[PDB]
């Protein structure tokens, strides 16, 4: 989970997470909304670098913590 | 020292000076039992109650005599709960009383007994003279655990009386049974017995729902026969050539010194050997099996046809022999063997065991059948001094100062601490000495043995010295909370509360388990005479050290220390290492001079002898110091020893675990070997 | 329960080749986990009271995924069975001969197993081949009979073990190769190293039909006082056990 | 009958009667001793024990069962001979310990008792119980019970003792963890208490056979079998045991007899010599995990004592004649063995302590002036150092002449020592020499471990469809065994470069030993070929099992081998031979060689500052090679800025003047950085002061700025760097924005040397606390290259090599075998950099090595990698490394 959380904080985007189908069906809803949002549709991998800004600017994680500074 | 420590208490401020005075002291000091009366030396007018005195004396034999510390303790319980407060242990204890009255069958009474023991005659006796039938079953088969199972089922609704023999065994099972034994029993009467030894992987759940009886072997020689005599079968001891009775009664005695002698193990035995019933069981097949094969008929044969060659050398190289790891214990083994298993031994004069209690001495007894031989231990005399095992009578005083050292180490486990661990840690950081310096290396004395030895010496032991300086201040440092303490620092203050030595701090060969505080006090030691070492070095190069007085003790490898010495000579002359034998000369003024091969070492101690200039003889009182043994490397003849010398394994600690080297030493005029090997004699260096 | 009336839909057997050019099913974990999960929702949907939207959707459900999952926790043991019974008939020969009533049952069994393979790969949907009547009767007859033939084949095992006790320091599959490849005897001396303690080798005829004697590593040669024919004793156990006699002997004799 | 034996071992025999010669005389010497006991003992009856105690023998030709005609009798026991074949076997010299032992065995065996020898491993417990078990010729098993131990057979494995009346041994039972150990005594138990009652008083004759229950049904038990437990007990097998302490062997004794064996005269010498050396060597030589003082290597090296000996007189001969020094011979068999182990401290203390036992004699080396010759023309054209004794290179041609020796005899070699040593270079020397002198072709398969998993290593079964796909190294067994292509005319060295691990050695450890087979899981068997030699190029043997490193040779290559003055050879050859442009450039780097020769020699400026460096602080460890390995591309890059320089003036090139000056001033400017470009800036400063006091070269006029301050520009001149940050004025909607640098002393400095360590393409990390500007000065150098794409990729503790498999596979394509498989980017003339976001962050692994990091220096080094789809070797065209790290510290 934190493996995860390291890159979507970091980058932004979780590389090892779409793959196959669901890559596919990602596609496929993203350019629908850039489509319904007025934005153009591009290549695959600038569709990609659309969708991870869309996260950037769309996605906030808050992580509550226990006091001890040992955890 | 012990006078020292008792006047820092404020009740014996005045210990010195009252000494000085009453000359009865030295007399009740040298008295055998110095706890019926103790004289009056802490420094109190107005107190008379008896827990304050009894508790004064506790003190005084703490400091003088520590070996009757046991005496002195049941005294004060005596005075503290009355004189018949540890009476009910004496006496037998009858089960009838426990198991009928206060032992619920829920309950299962737990038949503990000490490994080579067995405890079922005790229950087996209860049932005869209840009449209350046993399904005993024993404990290790496949189907016996069915078998188990389906008879606490039937008994459970009839309160028959269920006894497992070793359920040790099985863990699991134990587990299981612990766990099904909460279920209700339909019978009162119902009482379940688990004989089992004490065995540390036995559940503990078991142990804490049940009651535990614990049975051990009586001490002593004439108990110890007494056992194997009833072990063994009597239609087995009587057939054959009337010889085997004798044999057997032989084999018995030897059965019976040899398992006493396992209680003094440090002057006995080195280590503690396993000599159970199997041990016996086995020389009594193999002496069956050869008055058998010698004796075909049942024709009384003479003494010199018996198989002693036989007999002793299968006791002493595969059932016996089989177990001891060391060359002394063998030889001790052997000199027992040799002593005992003889023609001689079916004489009228012969003796058991000589030099006991004085003078005295220990005959065979003129039997024929097992009656006699039996009727003869029974009335072996109650008193058993050491000597009757041919160890020295202060094996005793040493077993009884070990035992109240343990109960002191007891109860002190049996009993904020910030300061506490600060003062002490500042206290050792304050009285360990500083770095150690190595900050000599030529290329002249690369050669020099001495001086490789040396030089990995002080190099381990200066990178020790800083490791323990380090984690030392650590402590320290977390002490006052300015610095937060880590995993191995836990462990660290976990294992020094309990004054336990660290793991990370044992580098050179200790004692099994010692206290901090004498581990931190041998290392400053040892670090001072490494800071002499090192000075000596400075101030020369390869003339100083060997002119070095050193403490075979306190080195980390003292074994490198005497191959480096025997390097040393193999160069100063053209001699080769295997062409050298070490000759040993211990002197008294410590300012003897050293010959060109001769190399001097202090801190020795000689276990149970002395020597006048240079010839051991026996001596009552042990650890005897040697003041600068010197040792020589000469061109070894390739000669047969004398018989007038005995070889003294040379240990490090005062137990018994590694050997150094071998010292060979000549014995006075009337003292022979086998004495020697059998009163445990040695050489310690700590 | 959405998204469980249309994963059904579409879901494919992924079907995968065999040595043999069979089809088989290679998909387990999605295809245990997944059905594991569904069920399990449903199970809870219908336990609990929000289900007013759903009055009668899973329980015409939930008997279809009990199907799935019995019919296909028997297929997983009936296809590996199938799997390692076809390798160990067919990677060993004389094993026509030698069990010829297990032989051709198991040729039975694999000629009904490889016929509902066909079956199942001509329509490759799961929903398409549970609709199949006497597939669960089927196959659970053909897993009876695998264990049985299975067992019958470890028995014949052990009571060829029994016999020449050396054969207990082999496995299962080193025993088979020994007593499969009876003519083809050169494929035995990798196994008489663990067999004997020095032997490793048999000295036969020219046309290994007699056997001369045993060898070792080194290649020390110890001829038979009196060889051993295999031609009058075509039993393996029975010329293994000449043979270790006739080297007693001929170490006796020498 | 000792003499003739003794006569006949000196001439030349069969191995066979070799062997059979050496039984001989092992018995014949037993029985000479025991004659000698019997007759000093004034022994005249034959029953008594002195006699009786002895290993008796009975024959009697008459009885027709095969089984009882031989009868061997110890002190009461009485066997029968097993028949069985034993083939040759080891034999052992009959000390008194292994006579203890047989009659306490013997006399266990008689009681229906086990035996369990104890004691300290290497005594000899297992060889003494298997020896007892071959004398009265039983099939005994020993079964080792550390690992490998196959539970699952061991359930037939006893009913196969117990129906052919087997023996079986079990080494060092107590390795046992409890939950097999536990079954494994109760089978044990079960097996005794059968076997106990074969000795019944009341039912001594079984007509029904006596059966235990091991396999859920009852077995016949056979009282010729039986079982030991060696250790190093449970309480169900206390009261079934005998046990015998075998605690320390005698080692003179077998060292004599053996020595006696091998046709030694004064052989009790040699023994009382050799065996006292060896206890020295275990307390003066410094521990490592690789050495082997124990009685099997004393053994070994009197083996090879005696094929020493036979050598020398054979050779003699060709030019009975007893008159050899045998404790030269000795010492030769002793050093042509322990002196590759050693490292270079013990080196001398092993001279030493040979010349404290063996005082005089001196061990002469085979000069193998053959191969020295070939190795002379294999280096000067790799453009490496080589010696011929105690001159510059001499130990590390040692090391290569040392490792020729042990391919020879071994076939596992095992190059070891601390990173930076010239291990690689040595077998790759060695291999092109051999090919050169024995005119056979030598192929190198680097195989990584712990880059790929084992699963792709050797392979794995599908447990759906059971078919079977080969791993990297068992692809390549495969190619070598299976296909020919020259195969005995090739030498495949498949070299295990990398750290040694049990875990992909487990399968290795059938391979490595006399067996030379690879068991895979498919159950199919491949016996590698004599050519294949199996080398582990590997720094250390921390985490290695002692079955490992015991079951293969090795040469230790210490860092002393190879000298600075070596690499500095190295580093000068190249730059005047090898381009940097891959003829002008050859000119100025040969001229700029010159220019640096007196620094690069040995002492000098070079050395005087590398060592003063190595006893400064610094963020990460320092390695010699990781300083001198920047420097040198530093320094290269000093010969381009002459090359970028001479291009953009056609007229008035720069001459040797100027050139010399630039050079001189280049050369403090990069040891300054090299040395000191990873500790803080008073160690920078530290380093220049003492610069300061130790170079001829001309430095900045002001005292008080450090000479890391300055820049050499091109005209030879000490430029500051104050003098090339420009006042920037960024606009408003620019302010603190991403990738937004204003210039500073820092910035300036630091995208130089990224500029220097790129335009070599060699990979770099920028190691520094967090925020303090790693990333954000990389890419204020990256982005401005034109060509230089950079790929953003992020390492964590979970992060594997498959992550630059994908980002690989995503980026870059594999062209289709232009010249072998090669792996580039999609776009052409485009370098990819993959930028390590926390290099060091991956996870320790529990034996110390990160796989990502060996993944990534596989390439970095050997440039590839090898895919796991079709085990074939994918080399990086393109592809360019760079990390960034916080202190290892934090
Ligand atoms: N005479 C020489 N012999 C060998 N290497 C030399 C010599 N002179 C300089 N070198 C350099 O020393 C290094 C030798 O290291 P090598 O590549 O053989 O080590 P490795 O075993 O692959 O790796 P590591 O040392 O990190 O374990 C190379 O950089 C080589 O250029
Ligand atoms: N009496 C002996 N004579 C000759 N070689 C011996 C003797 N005892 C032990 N060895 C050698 O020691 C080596 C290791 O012994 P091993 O049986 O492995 O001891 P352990 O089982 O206690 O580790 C063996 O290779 C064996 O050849
Ligand atoms: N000239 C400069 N020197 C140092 N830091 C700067 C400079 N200009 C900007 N910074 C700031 O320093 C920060 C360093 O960020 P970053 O590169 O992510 O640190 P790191 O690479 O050490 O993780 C940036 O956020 C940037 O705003």
């Amino acid at each position: 989970f934190l493996e995860r959380m390291n890159t979507l904080l970091a980058n932004g985007e979780v590389p090892g997470l779409f793959e196959g189908d669901e890559y596919a069906t990602l596609m496929t809803q993203c350019k629908e909304g850039a489509q319904k949002e007025g934005l153009m549709l591009d290549s695959h991998e600038e569709l990609y670098k659309w969708f991870t800004s869309q996260v950037i600017r769309n996605l906030h994680v808050v992580f509550t913590m226990n006091p001890s500074s040992e955890g | 020292e012990a006078v020292v420590r008792l006047s820092c208490l404020p009740a014996f401020k005045d210990l010195i000076a009252k000494v000085q005075a009453d000359e009865q002291f030295g007399i009740w000091l040298d008295s055998s039992s110095p706890e019926q009366t103790v004289p009056y030396l802490w420094s109190e007018e107005t107190p008379a109650t008896p827990i304050g005195q009894a508790i004064h004396r506790l003190l005084l034999i703490q400091a003088f005599r520590p070996d009757r510390l046991l005496a002195m303790a049941h005294m004060f319980v005596s005075t503290n709960l009355g004189e018949s407060f540890m009476s009910i242990m004496e006496q037998p204890l009858d089960l009838t009383h426990i198991v009928g009255t206060e032992v619920k069958p829920n309950t299962p009474v737990l038949m503990c007994s000490v490994p080579g023991y067995d405890a079922s005659g005790h229950v087996e006796d209860l049932a005869a003279e209840q009449n209350t039938q046993i399904t005993s079953i024993a404990i290790g088969s496949a189907e016996g655990f069915n078998q188990a199972d389906k008879a606490i089922n039937t008994a459970v609704k009839s309160g028959r009386w269920v006894m497992l023999k070793n359920v040790h065994l099985a863990p699991g099972w134990l587990m299981q049974l612990e766990k099904k034994l909460h279920s209700l029993q339909p019978h009162a009467c119902f009482r379940l017995f688990l004989t089992m030894e004490i065995n540390p992987k036995v559940p503990v759940n078991l142990l804490r729902a049940g009651r535990i009886f614990v049975f051990e072997p009586p001490p002593g020689v004439k108990a110890n026969m007494l056992r194997t005599f009833s072990s063994i079968p009597v239609s087995r001891i009587c057939k054959s050539p009337n010889e085997r009775a004798r044999l057997y009664f032989l084999l018995a005695w030897f059965h019976a010194i040899i398992q006493e002698r396992l209680r003094y193990a440090p002057l006995g035995w080195s280590k503690k050997y396993e000599f159970g019933e199997s041990d016996l069981r086995s020389a009594c097949d193999t002496v069956d099996t050869w008055l058998d094969d010698t004796a075909k008929g049942r024709q009384n044969i003479s003494p010199d046809k018996i198989p002693w060659s036989a007999l002793k050398t299968l006791m002493a190289q595969s059932i016996y022999g089989g177990r001891v790891d060391n060359e002394f214990d063998q030889r001790l083994l052997n000199t027992f063997l040799e002593r005992l298993f003889t023609t001689r031994s079916f004489d009228s004069e012969f003796k058991l065991a000589c030099k006991v209690d004085g003078h005295k001495d220990i005959q065979m007894p003129d039997g024929i059948r097992r009656e006699e031989f039996v009727q003869w231990v029974e009335l072996l005399p109650d008193t058993q001094t050491p000597s009757w095992l041919g160890l020295p009578n202060n094996a005793e005083r040493v077993l009884l100062t070990t035992q109240g050292v343990d109960m002191i180490s007891k109860m002190l486990k049996m009993q904020a601490w910030m300061r506490t661990l600060h003062t002490t840690a500042s206290n050792w950081l304050h009285l360990i000495p500083q770095t150690l310096s190595h900050l000599k290396r030529t290329v002249e004395n690369i050669k020099d043995p001495l001086f490789r030895f040396f030089e990995r010496e002080v190099k381990m032991g200066a990178k020790l010295l800083q490791d323990v300086r380090q984690d030392l201040a650590d402590v320290v440092q977390v002490c006052e909370g300015k610095k937060k303490q880590t995993n191995y620092l836990r462990t660290l203050i976990n294992e020094l509360v309990k004054g336990i030595l660290p793991r990370s701090w044992s580098h050179y060969t200790v004692p099994a388990g010692m206290t901090v505080i004498q581990w931190v006090s041998d290392f400053s030691e040892r670090i001072k005479q490494l800071q002499n070492i090192s000075l000596a070095a400075a101030s020369g190069g390869a003339k100083e050290l060997k002119n070095i007085h050193v403490c075979l003790g306190g080195l980390f490898v003292p074994e490198a220390y005497i191959t480096a010495t025997r390097q040393y000579v193999a160069q100063a002359n053209s001699w080769s290492l295997e062409e050298l034998c070490l000759e040993v000369n211990v002197t008294t003024s410590q300012g003897a001079t050293l010959d060109a091969c001769s190399f001097g070492v202090t801190g020795l101690k000689l276990q149970g002898a002395t020597c006048n200039n240079n010839k051991l003889s026996l001596s009552n009182a042990i650890s005897t110091a040697l003041p600068l043994t010197q040792l020589r490397w000469v061109k070894q003849t390739n000669t047969e020893k004398k018989a007038s010398v005995v070889t003294l394994p040379v240990y490090l600690n005062f137990t018994r675990a590694d050997l150094i080297f071998t010292v060979d030493f000549e014995i006075a005029t009337k003292e022979d070997p086998r004495s020697f090997y059998e009163r445990g004699v040695a050489v310690l260096c700590t | 329960l959405k998204q469980i009336r249309e994963v059904w839909n579409t879901y494919e057997l992924d079907l995968v080749n065999y040595q043999n050019k069979c089809r088989l099913i290679r998909g387990w974990d999605d295809l245990f986990n997944k059905v594991k999960e569904h069920i399990n929702s449903v199970s809870a949907m219908k336990l609990s009271p929000y289900y007013k939207v759903f009055e009668e959707d899973a329980l015409s459900w939930e008997d279809k995924l009990n199907r799935i999952m019995a019919l296909f926790d028997v297929w997983i043991d009936v296809q590996r069975r199938w799997v390692y019974l076809e390798g160990i008939f067919t990677g060993s020969a004389d094993i026509k001969h030698l069990l010829p009533v297990e032989t051709q049952r198991f040729q039975s069994i694999s000629t009904e197993f490889l016929a509902l393979m066909k079956k199942v790969s001509k329509s490759p949907l799961v929903m398409d081949v549970l609709n199949i009547q006497g597939v669960q009767r089927s196959l659970e007859r053909l897993a009876d009979l695998l264990g049985k033939i299975q067992k019958a084949l470890g028995e014949y095992l052990e009571r060829e073990r029994s016999s020449f006790p050396r054969f207990y320091f082999v496995g299962d599959e080193d025993l088979l190769e020994i007593i499969g490849n009876s003519k083809n005897v050169a494929k035995l001396q990798k196994h008489f190293k663990k067999m004997f303690a020095g032997v490793s080798s048999i000295i036969l005829n020219e046309d290994n039909s007699v056997v001369l004697g045993i060898s070792s590593r080194e290649g020390e040669e110890v001829m038979f006082k009196t060889p051993v024919s295999i031609t009058e004793h075509p039993k393996i156990n029975e010329w293994l056990t000449l043979v270790e006699k006739e080297m007693r002997v001929t170490l006796a004799k020498l | 009958t000792l003499n003739v034996l003794a006569d006949s071992v000196l001439m030349e025999q069969p191995p066979l009667r070799r062997r059979k010669l050496e039984h001989l005389i092992t018995e014949l010497v037993h029985q000479r001793d025991v004659t000698r006991s019997l007759i000093k003992s004034k022994i005249d009856n034959a029953k008594s024990f002195e006699w009786l105690s002895q290993m008796r023998f009975y024959f009697d030709p008459k009885q027709t069962d095969v089984l009882q005609q031989l009868s061997i009798q110890m002190a009461n026991a009485k066997f029968n001979y097993g028949f069985e074949y034993l083939g040759v076997q080891d034999k052992l010299v009959q000390t008194p310990l292994t006579d203890r032992c047989y009659l306490t065995m013997t006399q266990a065996l008689e009681a229906r008792l086990g035996g369990s020898p104890f004691g300290p491993a290497g005594t000899g417990k297992t060889e003494s119980v298997k020896a007892l078990g071959h004398q009265l010729g039983r099939f005994v098993l020993v079964f080792n019970c550390d690992e490998t131990f196959d539970f699952q057979a061991m359930g037939r494995i006893f009913v196969g003792l117990c129906q052919v009346g087997a023996w079986g041994c079990f080494d060092e039972f107590n390795r046992l963890e409890e939950r097999m150990l536990s079954a494994v005594s109760q089978q044990v138990q079960c097996i005794q208490e059968a076997l106990r009652e074969h000795s019944n008083p009341n039912y001594d004759k079984t007509s029904a056979p006596i059966t235990c229950e091991l396999l859920n049904k009852q077995v016949k038990v056979s009282p010729d079998m039986a079982i030991f437990i060696t250790m190093n007990l449970p309480d169900n097998l206390k009261k079934l045991f005998r046990s015998l302490a075998m605690t320390k062997p005698d080692r003179q004794l077998i060292a004599q007899v053996m020595l006696y064996s091998q046709g030694f005269r004064t052989a009790e010498v040699l023994a009382n010599k050799i065996v006292p050396f060896f206890k020295l060597c275990d307390e003066q030589l410094s521990s490592q995990s690789h050495y082997d003082f124990g009685l099997r290597a004393l053994k070994s090296v009197l083996v090879s004592a005696g094929n020493v000996k036979r050598e020398r007189i054979q050779k003699i001969k060709r030019e009975i004649a007893e008159n050899l020094p045998e404790q030269e011979i000795l010492i030769q068999s002793v050093c042509e063995t322990m002196v590759p182990k050693l490292v270079a401290e013990d080196i001398p203390l092993l001279f030493s302590l040979l010349s404290d036992v063996f005082p005089g004699v001196q061990y002469h080396r085979g000069e193998m002036t053959a191969l020295r010759e070939e190795l002379k023309k294999v280096c000067q054209e790799m453009y490496l150092t080589y010696g011929d004794g105690e001159e510059v290179g001499g130990m590390w041609v040692e090391k290569v002449l040392q490792l020729y020796q042990i391919t020879q005899i071994n076939h596992g070699l095992m190059m070891v020592g601390p990173s930076g040593s010239g291990k690689s270079m040595a077998w790759r020397v060695l291999l092109k020499a051999l090919e050169r002198l024995e005119g056979v072709e030598g192929v190198a398969h680097i195989i990584d471990p712990k880059a790929i998993s084992k699963d792709h290593l050797y392979g794995t079964l599908d447990p759906n469809t059971r078919e079977w796909t080969d791993g990297l190294f068992t692809h390549v067994l495969r190619k070598i065994i299976d296909s020919v292509r020259g195969e005995l005319q090739k030498r495949q060295w498949i070299v295990f470069d990398g750290d040694v691990d049990p875990e992909w050695v487990e399968n290795l450890n059938s391979v490595l030993d006399d067996n030379k087979l690879l068991t895979l899981p498919n159950g199919e068997r491949l016996s590698l070929p004599p050519n294949v030699r199996i080398m582990f190029e590997v720094q250390d043997l921390k985490y290695a099992t002692l079955a490992t490193v015991s079951r293969c040779g090795m040469v230790w290559f210490s860092e002393d081998v190879l000298s600075t003055d070596m690499i500095f050879n190295n580093f000068l050859a190249r730059l005047r031979s090898i381009p940097l442009d891959d003829s002008p450039m050859l000119q100025i780097q040969r001229d700029a060689a010159t220019i640096m020769q007196p620094y690069f020699t040995s002492n000098g400026l070079v050395t005087k500052a590398l060592e003063h460096a190595f006893q400064l602080e610094h963020i990460m460890d320092l390695t010699r090679l990781r300083c001198l390995g920047s420097l040198f591309s530093m320094l290269h890059q000093a010969c381009r800025n002459v090359a970028q320089y001479n291009a953009n003036h056609p007229d008035f090139p720069m001459q040797i003047e100027q050139l010399e000056r630039y050079i001189q001033r280049y050369l403090v400017y990069a040891i300054l950085w090299s040395l000191s470009g990873d500790s803080r800036l008073k160690m920078r400063a530290e380093l220049g002061e003492y610069i300061r006091r130790i170079t001829t070269v001309p430095l900045p006029t002001a005292p008080n700025i450090p000479i890391i301050d300055y820049e050499v520009s091109i005209s030879g001149e000490w430029s500051p760097w104050q003098a090339k940050v420009p006042q920037i004025e960024v606009e408003t909607h620019k302010v603190a924005a991403p990738d937004v640098v204003v210039p500073t002393l820092d910035t300036v400095r630091h995208e130089a040397l990224l500029y220097t360590w790129l335009a070599e393409h060699k990979p770099l990390v920028l190691c520094g606390p967090p925020g303090s500007g790693k990333t954000m000065t990389l890419f204020s150098a990256l982005r401005a290259l034109p060509d230089m794409e950079v790929v953003g990729l992020n390492f964590s503790s979970a992060t594997t090599p498959e992550l630059l498999l994908k980002t690989f596979d995503h980026y870059c394509e594999y062209r289709r075998t232009p010249n072998g498989v090669v792996l580039a980017p999609v776009q052409l003339g485009k370098w990819l950099v993959l930028f390590c976001d926390e290099i060091n962050l991956p996870d320790m692994d529990k034996y110390g090595t990160q796989r990502v990091i060996s993944f990534i220096r596989q390439m970095v080094e050997h440039g590839g990698f090898y895919r796991t789809s079709d085990q074939t070797w994918v080399k990086l065209e393109r592809i360019q490394f760079v990390g960034a790290c916080n202190p290892p510290t934090d």
